[PDB]
């Protein structure tokens, strides 16, 4: 179910239908357009992190809770320069709430099934 | 060649870490303590929020004031 979010992850990016950081999280949980909502942990955040957790705990919102922000930076490709290797540098992103347009997909059942419990 | 007056000092941006905390105030339970003013404007609805100025408000993006 890591590949279902590296596939779905990469659905919204090429196509667009994420609104990606905690200021375009609160725009999209305002406007009301997460059919989910990613978040990356273990960082210096006493605010932050109960931010998107009253945010997705509010109606409807669902939450995949990863561990590491530079992995989900990773996964959501935003620094690659020599992409023949190993990622140089890039930023840990935390709240990638993807409204996922493009449902033509293997991955989208495989990640509501796994929120179906 | 060397001018007498001195140069105009350019605008450097006062950016502000997590503006998104400012913005709200998360609570105990699963709801919202949000401070600022929502825009009740067409071309920006619930999203944008307004300005906490100190003698009116006023939005960012649509260019909407309010005053005291």
């Amino acid at each position: 179910v890591n590949t279902a979010l590296q596939e779905v992850l990469k659905t919204a990016l090429i196509h667009d239908g994420l609104a990606r950081g905690i200021r375009e999280a609160a725009k999209a949980l305002d406007k009301r357009q997460a059919h989910l909502c990613v978040l990356a942990s273990n960082c210096d955040e006493p605010m932050y992190v109960k931010l998107v957790e009253a945010l997705c705990a509010e109606h409807q919102i669902n939450l995949i809770k990863v561990d590491d922000n530079k992995k989900l930076g990773e996964w959501v490709g935003l620094c690659k320069i020599d992409r023949e290797g190993k990622p140089r540098k890039v930023v840990g992103c935390s709240c990638v709430v993807v409204k996922d347009y493009g449902k033509e997909s293997q991955a989208k059942d495989v990640i509501e099934e796994y929120f179906k419990c | 060649k060397s001018y007498t007056t001195p140069k105009k000092n350019k605008h450097k941006r006062k950016k502000v870490k997590l503006a998104v905390l400012k913005y709200y105030k998360v609570d105990e339970n699963g709801k919202i303590s949000r401070l600022r003013r929502e825009c009740p404007s067409d071309e920006c609805g619930a999203g944008v929020f307004m300005a906490s100025h100190f003698d009116r408000h006023y939005c960012g993006k649509c260019c909407l004031t309010y005053c005291f």
